[PDB]
This record gives structure tokens, sequence and C-alpha cells, in this order.
RNA sequence: UUUUUUUUUUUUUUUUUU
DNA sequence: AAAAAAAAAAAAAAAA
């Protein structure tokens, strides 16, 4: 018994209102063939329609539009419609569907342009109650309404090319990974001994005052020159610390909290890198809040570290790839970090207009995808080591700080393709 | 090498008790669940405006297609998504003349101009809401753009054209969405450009804001806002469990009183009887001291919970079992201590910050794509990472341009599962109904607290305001 | 008895003589308008509560009450709910239109 | 403000030490 | 008047 409803249109071009018009029919409780409704094709689909309309096809409905209307396999369809119309001695079997705003009635194909045809134009609503009329008028087969079949066919067919599948994938973060920190860190009572009216952002090593105690991991007499008066202290002054007890959370007391004697390790280590990025010669720009360090044009050879680019042009502005730092302590002993694009007239002089560096770098990174920002990030940071595995922030004389060389990696169960 | 968990995409529920992980191809297959006969359509402008607003609702009547249908679907058209009727015979159209609109925008004062074209606007709405037997359910205010330009804070208007209220904030929006509040009439603000643009053009010629390749989703975020302004509940949420109630607090500054006061808001989420989600605003607003603490007094905040588990009583007939007081800054014990008082016994209060200010950005090794959404890293049993933005095959694309930013997930206080707390927040990220897109950057109680606190601190004789979103979205 | 009622509406209702008044075909006939039973959004009034108010010796005290037991629901679904309605139907009971007159 | 996202500007507070 | 560690208000562009 014919119970299949048949939807010709122009495959490549009327996807949409295919789909659409299928998916909702389907929903409807009409049983629905078409060719981008079946996935996978073969050899033997141009076979298989033909059966169809001849053996299984209770109502053919043409889809019409400028592409539909004059489209080869579209006529063939229409033609083997046409004929098994003929030997059902069945009028109303093909029923064309316009849905062209520029294709007007008196440009339909032949076979077409005496049958009246259900207008799509202006309203889709429209159309489908029409079409939905004239099948229960005509008494078409059909089964009791159930969209669930709509979203199964939804579901195998189309979000069906584009699912979750499970393999490994490894990602690669913006964290440095801190190795070492130095054995103990050093309280000195300087007192008297170091003037209280004085900075400690220009001492050689980091350094930050604490009631009368200096707390650093550099040795004690490191701070001389700067200090000429530190020549005649004592080294059993100091309140030294196993700093992996504060890593661990063992070490508290009055003297100090280990929440604020954690703080004591951060502006410590954000200072050291400060101090190594003025100790590698890259050049700063202020920000709001935090800096950042970026590269002159031509202290890197062809301005590009490794092979990838680092410093380019654009029109009349050189663009700089920068990177800000900071230490953080909860998640692990890490040195967060983030990526920057910042602008210059000449490759030298920044751009002092912040409004046309933020739109001149809303304009470069409109076009920085993943393996422009992993690859520039990755670039900088090795140009910034000192080995190949590890480069050290500067904590004194003799202490430094490892920290490696190669962002923090995570393992991923679920990933995708292209 | 440290392990990350994915959690499954959240699936939202369409008519006829139908699921589907996408909210277009859903709603533009299965529809929406109520049955809104029609959107009885009010239009306040110029002449000129009423004929682009004509204009576009014909456009939208017809579907319209976007560039690539994979990674933004196309829009079948109005009735066709939403099976009810919206067209544009029966707009109950209201004047604004243009002598009137250049008598005030023209003015020195920002303040005062703005307060004025509000006036003007909100004078004729309520005229017409009072005074006329027609019934509109949303007001379209469509605004030209040299009101866009000329009245906001910080608009310098140009020397050239000045020709000649400090209680009320010089944005248009945030006051008119407040001075609104009193008369319950939902109300929806168009620009002349987000209208048919293809007027607006730049120096170059071609359209300042061109959104050829993006016609569809425009249509998409400007139907559904439509529909839910009107009363309809394009999708919900389908894997909340029952008796969860969520709450959402968020603090704004407040500039007109001295001291800013930090106003603090909320917006709840939780189930009714039956099987019907329940996302509506809890608003009481308690305003706080000190210029930047954001810690809420004991017992502004005993007065916050007290209403927000009344609210649920009332719906459901007892207590929420377990709730998920969600925040965008850390709770100090003061408010917790306070919490705890007001909860009975049977209720597990818990206190969860979420935050993007720490720059973790997963990089994957190859490939111009970022990361999966639904990647999580748990960092321990109270503190986690999910990256909420990211990468969806089904959209074709990100959801973020450059490398996205997860969202920081700690359990402050109460006990709470963080598997379990991962799996609400995603899912939470799903009923936006401002704008129909695939998911939301943030949660939405988060996104929707403060945008309601951003309306509530424009007026300073506001009272008693409604909890519903459709006044404020 | 609303409801049934409506579903009364929306059927033609015949009186005994159509010549002094003309038949009343039906709402969607007539008015051409959907006026369903569906999406009716209900607020109860609990026998108790409405009991409650109405045995009262003072006319005004209870006619007051009586009225901002109502106007508090309508107020509330008004402005904290999300649904959209034309017109408000409030049904009131017979006992009290027997007294709660002056 | 149809949106959303990513940034760039400020400003500000708390904990602590002088 | 500094610091780090946390906060929010506003404008600009661009793609969804």
């Amino acid at each position: 018994m014919r119970n299949k409803i048949f939807i010709s249109h122009a495959t490549p071009d009327d996807n949409d209102f295919t789909r659409w018009l299928a998916l909702k029919l389907i929903g409807l409780g009409y049983e629905v063939w078409c060719d981008i409704l079946f996935l996978d094709k073969g050899v033997d689909f141009w076979s298989n329609i033909e059966k169809v309309i001849r053996e299984d096809t209770c109502k053919f409905l043409l889809v019409s539009s400028s592409y539909s209307n004059q489209r080869e396999g579209v006529l063939k369809e229409l033609a083997v419609a046409a004929k098994v119309k003929k030997q059902l001695k069945d009028d109303k079997f093909i029923i064309p569907l316009a849905i062209d705003e520029q294709l007007s009635y008196d440009d339909i194909n032949i076979d077409i342009v005496r049958l009246n045809a259900i207008d799509f134009k202006m309203s889709w609503a429209r159309g489908l109650k029409d079409i939905l009329e004239a099948f229960e008028k005509q008494k078409v087969p059909k089964e009791v309404a159930d969209a669930s079949k709509s979203n199964l066919l939804y579901q195998q067919i189309f979000l069906h090319d584009k699912s979750v599948i499970e393999k490994e994938e490894i990602y690669d973060s913006n964290w440095l990974s801190i190795l070492s920190f130095p054995e103990e860190l050093r309280f000195h009572e300087y007192n008297w001994m170091l003037p209280k009216r004085f900075d400690v952002r220009e001492l050689t090593f980091p350094a930050v005052r604490y009631k009368n105690y200096l707390c650093t991991f550099a040795w004690a007499y490191d701070f001389t020159y700067h200090l000429p008066k530190t020549e005649t202290y004592h080294k059993s002054k100091t309140i030294r610390i196993p700093t992996e007890e504060i890593l661990s959370g063992s070490y508290d007391s009055n003297f100090i909290r280990n929440a604020e004697c954690k703080r004591l390790i951060v502006q410590l280590l954000n200072k050291a890198f400060e101090l190594r990025m003025k100790d590698k010669e890259v050049q700063e720009y202020e920000m709001s809040n935090k800096t950042a360090y970026w590269l002159e044009k031509g202290k890197l050879e062809k301005d590009k570290f490794e092979k990838t680019m680092l410093v380019g042009k654009q029109k009349d502005k050189n663009w700089h790839f920068a990177i800000s730092g900071a230490s953080k302590l909860y998640p692990f002993p890490v040195l967060m970090i983030s990526s920057h694009i910042f602008f210059t007239a000449d490759g030298k002089k920044l751009i002092d207009s912040s409004s046309v560096q933020h739109s001149s770098r809303r304009r470069q990174g409109k076009n920085w995808w993943n393996n422009t920002w992993r690859t520039k990030l990755l670039a900088f940071i090795k140009y910034l080591s000192d080995d190949d595995t590890s480069f050290y922030l500067e904590m004194g004389s003799e202490e430094k700080v490892f920290v490696s060389n190669e962002p923090v990696k995570f393992k991923g169960n679920v990933s995708y393709n292209i | 090498m440290k392990e990350l968990i994915y959690i499954e995409e959240p699936k939202i529920l369409f008519a006829h008790g139908q699921k589907c992980t996408d909210a277009r191809d859903g709603l533009a297959l299965f529809g929406p669940l109520n049955n809104l006969y029609g959107i009885k359509s009010g239009v306040i402008g110029t002449k000129q405006g009423l004929k682009i607003f004509r204009d576009y609702l014909d456009h939208i009547q017809k579907p319209i297609y976007n560039s690539n249908s994979i990674t933004r679907p196309m829009f079948p058209g109005f009735e066709a998504v939403f099976d009810c009727k919206w067209e544009s015979t029966g707009i109950t159209f209201k004047e604004v003349t243009n002598e009137d609109i250049g008598k005030f925008l023209y003015n020195s004062s920002t303040h005062k101009r703005t307060y004025d074209l509000v006036s003007l606007f909100i004078d004729k709405i309520i005229s017409a809401n009072k005074n006329e037997d027609e019934n509109v359910d949303v007001w379209f205010v469509i605004v030209p753009d040299e009101i866009y330009k000329y009245c906001r804070p910080n608009s310098v208007l140009p020397k050239e054209m000045v020709q000649t209220t400090y209680n009320y904030d010089a944005q248009f929006h945030d006051q008119f969405k407040a001075r609104l509040l009193k008369h319950t009439i939902p109300t929806q603000i168009f620009r002349e450009s987000t209208l048919a643009w293809r007027d607006f053009k730049n120096a170059f010629g071609l359209p300042i804001r061109d959104f050829s390749k993006i016609e569809g989703h425009l249509a998409w975020t400007i139907s559904t806002a439509a529909f839910y302004k009107a009363g309809g509940k394009p999708w919900k949420l389908s894997d909340v469990r029952n008796g969860v109630c969520y709450l959402g607090l968020v603090y704004k500054k407040v500039e007109k009183s001295k001291n800013p006061r930090n106003a603090c808001c909320a917006a709840q989420m939780f189930l009714d009887n039956g099987d019907g989600t329940v996302f509506k605003g809890e608003v009481g607003p308690w305003y706080n001291p000190k210029n930047g603490q954001y810690h809420l007094e004991p017992k502004e905040a005993k007065a916050l919970l007290s209403q927000s588990l009344q609210s649920y009583k009332e719906q459901i007939g007892e207590y929420p079992k377990e709730v998920f007081i969600h925040a965008k800054t850390r709770f100090n014990h003061q408010e917790w201590d306070a919490f705890l008082e007001v909860t009975p016994k049977e209720t597990n209060l818990v206190g969860v910050t979420i935050s993007k200010t720490k720059p973790l950005k997963l990089y994957k090794t190859e490939g111009d794509y970022t990361i999966l959404r639904g990647n999580a890293y748990v960092v321990n049993e109270r503190s986690a990472f999910l990256w909420t933005v990211g990468y969806v095959p089904k959209i074709q694309t990100a959801l973020s341009m450059e490398v996205p930013n997860p969202l920081f997930i700690e359990i402050n206080k109460g006990e709470a599962d963080i598997k379990q707390v991962l799996k609400d927040i995603l899912s939470l990220t799903k009923l936006n109904y401002n704008a129909c897109i695939f998911a939301d950057g943030e949660p939405v109680t988060l996104r929707f607290a403060d945008k309601i606190g951003e309306i509530l601190t424009a007026s300073t004789d506001i009272k008693t305001p409604p909890l519903a979103f459709k006044y404020y979205i």
C-alpha cells in the first residue's frame, strides 16, 4: 500500500525548506521520503527513488524555487511522478509548493504551470496549514502524531555529524610550574640599620619590610651596596624558616600567619619576575593595574624568536606581543602569564592614545586563533628561558627560583575534530 | 598531566515533552510550551521610525537565512516557530514628533536631557496604558540614533548643536525601565540601527552595523525576547532536581546618594508543584553601607534569605531541602552565621562563589580551535574550574572568539559535592531569555540579577518592585 | 463552574424565541477571537480563608478584608508572574453578595 | 540598548606592617 | 602611602 510522501527538491540549495518541512511532517505522523533524510549514499539510490515513486508514494510534493525549477534530477522525478499520476488516474497527486518570491507563477515549469501550488512565499505556517488541510481532505494515509519520531530522525541524521566523541587530548596552559624554592625564608632585623624612609623596590634583590623584619630569600649582606650600614649585622638575628613548611601549611605562629606568609612569597616572586624582565632588557608598558613586557623591533633576528613572528607590521603600526606575569601559590606554586598586543608608531615609542591602542589590538586579534596565541606565548616563554628546560628568578647571590619553561599540561578524555 | 573531567551537555525541554540540546533548533521544530494566542503590540515613536518597525515585522513574518545554517540555524518565520500570531496589523501606534525629541535632546546637561527624553516616552506610554481601549502586550520603544549617541553617561554633546533630573542616571535604558516599574508594563527598547540597518551607512558606504550574515540570529534574538515579554515560555530545564532552589546575589553601586550604599539584589530559580520551572526575581533590595564592603550586614541578610525561603514555601508548601546560593563575591562568616539562623534544620545551606578573574587559559596542542565546552579541572572537593565558554560541535564554532576563560567555582560555605555544583551551573547557563543563543558565558542568575540591579539602582524612588523579569530584560 | 460555562460558550447557545433575541452562534463564530479554557492563569482562594473574613459582624471591615484578599493576589500575579492576562475574572461566592452589601 | 564574547581603561575596599 | 588580593562602572570593536 502506498503510504509514503515524496518531497522532491534541489538538493544543494533547498536544504533548509526541505529539512524543516520533512521534520514537521514526520512529527505530524506522515511518512516522508527524501534524499537529505537518508544518511549515506550509493549507486543504488538513482534506481531506488524510481521504484519509490512507482510503488510506495501516495502523494508527491514538489518544492518550487528558482533553483529546483530547472534541475535535471528534479525534472526526471517530476516526469516519473506525472506518469504515475496518469497511471493511478488520480489528478490530485502532485502538490507543488512555491517558496520563492522571485519565481512568479508565470515562470513555472511546464509540468507544473496548470497545477495549483500551495503558497509558501508569505507564511510558512499558512502553507503548512494548507498542506495539512489538503492531506486530511484527500484522506492520505496517516499515523498518530508523534514528535518523538521527528526528534529521533533529527538525532540520527542532523547535531549528528557534530557529536561528543571520546579520545584523549592534551592541552597547554598558561601556567609555568615552579620547580624549587630557596630552602629558608630570611627575616633580618635591620631596624635602625635600614632607614625607615627608604624604598625596597630599588634593592638589588627582592625584599619586603614587615614590622622591623626585612623578608627575603637573599643572604644577610646582599644589600650592602644600597645599604652601607648593613656591614655590621649579625646573622643569628634571622628568623629563617623552612619555606617548604609554609608551602605545606605546617608553619604558623604569632610572629607570622601562613596566609600573610604566603603573600610575602607572592610579592617577592613578582618583584623577582620584573627584575628578571629588566635583566632580559625587554621594555614595558604600564597597564591600569599591572605592567606588560614587550620587545623592540630588531632585537630578535628578523623580529622573530624560533620560527614564529613576535613583532610585526600593520599599515603604519608596529605590533608587539607582550606578557604579564603573576605568581600564584594556591593551586600549586605557579606563575600565571597573560598575553597582550601593543602597537607603536615607529617600533620603539608607544602610541599614547589608549583608545587607539585598544581598537588596533581588537583589529589585530580579530584573526588570532588558538595556534596564534599558544604558539606566540610558548615562543616568548622559551625566549625567556636560560636553558632548554627551565629558567631561574634571581633571589640572591646564591638563591634562585627554578621555574619550568613549559606550561602545565592537563589530560582531557573528550575532544573533537574540525 | 592532570585529570580533566567532562560533564554532559545539558538538555532543555520543549513542547510535547521533547528534549533538545540546542535552543534554536529545538524551538524551530517543536515550538514553545504555552499557547500564547497573539501578541498585541504597541509602538512609540516618530513616523520615520514606524515604517522601519513595520518593515522588520514583515521581514520576520517571512523566513530568513544566515550565511551558514550549521553555525547559525535558519529562521523559519515568527508564526512558524512560535505558532502564535504577530502581524503588522493591529499595532497601536503612539506619536513622538521630531520637534519634541530635538527640543530636549540638544541640552548641555546630560542628566536633564536624559530625564526629559525618558519623561517624553513614559508619559505617552502611561497615557496609552491608562486612557485607551486598545490592549498592548509589549511596548516596543523605537529610539533614534541621536538619542543613542547623546543620552548616556560620559556623552559629550558637540558644541555646534548644543541649543540649551540629577537624581537619575544618564543611561536612557536603565532609567526608562526603572520608572515603568510601578505600572507593570512590559517594554523593549529598539535602536533604529537594530532595525533595518541597511539605511544607516558609514563614509565607506557599507552599513555601520552590517548584519548581512547574522540576520537569522538577529531575528532569533528579537523574536525570543518579544515572545518572552508577552508572557511566553520558550524553553525550560529538565535535569534540575526537586527541592533545589538556587538564588543569586549580586552587588551594584548607587551613585546618587552619598556613600555608594552598594545595593544588593537577587534572582531566584526553583521548581513548582508539577514539572514547570519558576525563574523569577527575589527582589527586596537590601542596601549595604561602606564604600566597598560588598558583604551584607546580618539584618539584611536575614531578611533576604527569609524572603527567598518564603517565596518557595508559598509555592510548594515546604521549605527547600537543599539550596545553592551563588554569588560573584566570597562569603564572610558574618553573613553565613546570619543565614544559618533563618534556615531550619532540614535545609542544607550552600554558599558558592563564581568568578573569571584568574587567567587559566587551556590551549590545545594543535589546531585553530579551542577547548570543548564542559571540560572541568577539579582542584579539590571544594574548588574547580568549569569551561562554560568554549567549543561545542553543534554550533560548529566556539562561543568565544579568542581562547576562552573558564569559571572558578568554589564551595565557600556548606558542604556540597563539587560534581553536582558543576552539573547545575552549566545547566543554569541555558535559561537566557533575553537572547536565543546555544549557551551563555555565565549562569543566568548572576546575569539577570546583574540586569535587575542595573535597573533598580537608576531610580531612588522605587518601592516594592515587581519580581518578574519581563519588566527588566 | 467558570470552566463549564466557557465550554458552553464556544458552542452555539439557543434561547426560547430567536425572533425576539437572535441566537448566540458561539464566541469564535461572531467575534472570531480565541477564548478557550486553555491558558487560564488560575489563582486559588481557599474556602477557609474566604470564610474567615466573611463571618464578621462589621460590614465595612469584612468588605475591606474581602477586597484586600483578592486584590493582593491580583497584584502579585500581575507583577510577579511571567504570564500576561488581558482580563482578570473575579468569581465571588453568593454568600458574600448576600452578606457584604450595605 | 537584539546580542554575546574578548579586551582595554580607571576607580575602590579589606587584611596586615610602618 | 605603599603593596597584593578582590571588587565594580564605562567604552570600544567584532563577531555571533
